[PDB]
């Protein structure tokens, strides 16, 4: 499922901008 | 059958922008001091700098207050971003911004003291939950898009739509903050920023680019709402933009017919058939059929009861908020960068 593979990459948490 | 509402809502732009050109003219500076307020706790955290809760010890009242360090916004290019931010902030009037109350410089950092929103980020309520309903990912959606429409209008662009910079107010309705990336663009505008995951073709592909990336957010946050991931993801940034440029979405199963074919107009690559930027603008996405139950004037006079409204344990309560380490803010005995932040 795409939900299950969501939770297994590293990007769950709190995004940051790439700033530049 | 009467859309001289239309009349009404090109009434009301033209005056936002008799406002906003007033005040973008004559900006405010230097409206504040530092030691005015007490700093209480941080709620968000930075590369070049962190947003604390603090409290006006005159008046009593709670601001959130953005520290950036000067150094550090040189170091990281920032600087015009920063001043960007800052003039577009005192020159803004919309519900569902979030208001700047005062801005000042030391000789260390700038500061912009603005509205605290107790409620906490759409992120962190979202991600909790799982996902939201489409009656309550709409909610949401039909405030963006009036403020998409206020802000375009006015010919800036936000560039960082994501549920982080959503907060949620004690009546349930949206305030948008982080003006970081916004610019004030009359055609084409060429910075590399954003969120991965939110960052429209044309902004990867270095080609120039428009309002229209706000369009294309705005398909990813209405597709993450309601699916409670995002369209495009991947472990690496590399991996992501590869999709975000393929063409390629797939839906979750339960999402309806009308927000399917909503999605697939706001996320078109080819920004000449992205809905926002066609012939008939916002209206386009006003009159699709998933926003057929919206009362768009409603909305924008708060008269809607929200689908969801936030503990509410008191004034100065961050408990909505995450906890961040805490670090005493050091003012330096010498000025720094004085002549890049000449104009804050
Ligand atoms: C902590 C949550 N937060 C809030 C809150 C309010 N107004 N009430 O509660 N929290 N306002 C934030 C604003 C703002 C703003 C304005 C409107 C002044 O433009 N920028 C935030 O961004 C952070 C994180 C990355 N963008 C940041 C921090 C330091 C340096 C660079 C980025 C976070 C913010």
């Amino acid at each position: 499922t795409t939900y299950a593979d969501f939770i297994a990459s590293g990007r769950t948490g709190r995004r940051n901008a790439i700033h530049d | 059958k009467k859309g001289s509402e239309q009349e009404s809502v090109k009434e009301f732009l033209a005056k936002a922008k008799e406002d906003f050109l007033k005040k973008w003219e004559n900006p405010a500076q230097n409206t504040a001091h530092l030691d005015q307020f007490e700093r209480i706790k941080t709620l968000g955290t930075g590369s070049f700098g962190r947003v604390m809760l603090v409290k006006h010890m005159e008046t009593g009242n709670h601001y959130a207050m953005k520290i950036l360090d000067k150094q550090k916004v040189v170091k990281l290019k920032q600087i015009e971003h920063t001043l960007n931010e800052k003039r577009i902030l005192q020159a803004v009037n919309f519900p569902f911004l979030v208001k700047l109350e005062f801005s000042f410089k030391d000789n260390s950092n700038l500061y912009m003291v603005m509205e605290y929103v107790p409620g906490g980020e759409m992120f962190s309520h979202l991600r909790r939950i799982g996902r939201f309903s489409e009656p309550h990912a709409r909610f949401y959606a039909a405030q963006i898009v009036l403020t998409f429409e206020y802000l375009h209008s006015l010919d800036l662009i936000y560039r960082d739509l994501k549920p982080e910079n959503l907060l949620i107010d004690q009546q349930g309705y949206i305030q948008v903050t982080d003006f970081g990336f916004a610019k004030r663009v009359k055609g084409r505008t060429w910075t590399l920023c954003g969120t991965p995951e939110y960052l429209a073709p044309e902004i990867i592909l270095s080609k120039g680019y428009n309002k229209a990336v706000d369009w294309w957010a705005l398909g990813v946050l209405i597709y993450e709402m309601a699916a409670g991931y995002p369209p495009f993801f991947a472990d690496q940034p590399i991996q992501i933009y590869e999709k975000i440029v393929s063409g390629k979405v797939r839906f979750p199963s339960h999402f309806s017919s009308d927000l399917k074919d909503l999605l697939r107009n706001l996320l078109q690559v080819d920004l000449t058939k992205r809905f926002g930027n066609l012939k008939n603008g916002v209206n386009d996405i006003k009159n699709h059929k998933w926003f057929a139950t919206t009362d768009w004037i409603a909305i924008y006079q708060r008269k809607v009861e929200a689908p969801f409204i936030p503990k509410f344990k008191g004034p100065g309560d961050t408990s909505n908020f995450d906890d961040y380490e805490e670090e005493e803010i050091r003012v330096s005995i010498n000025e720094k960068c004085g002549k890049e932040f000449s104009e804050f």
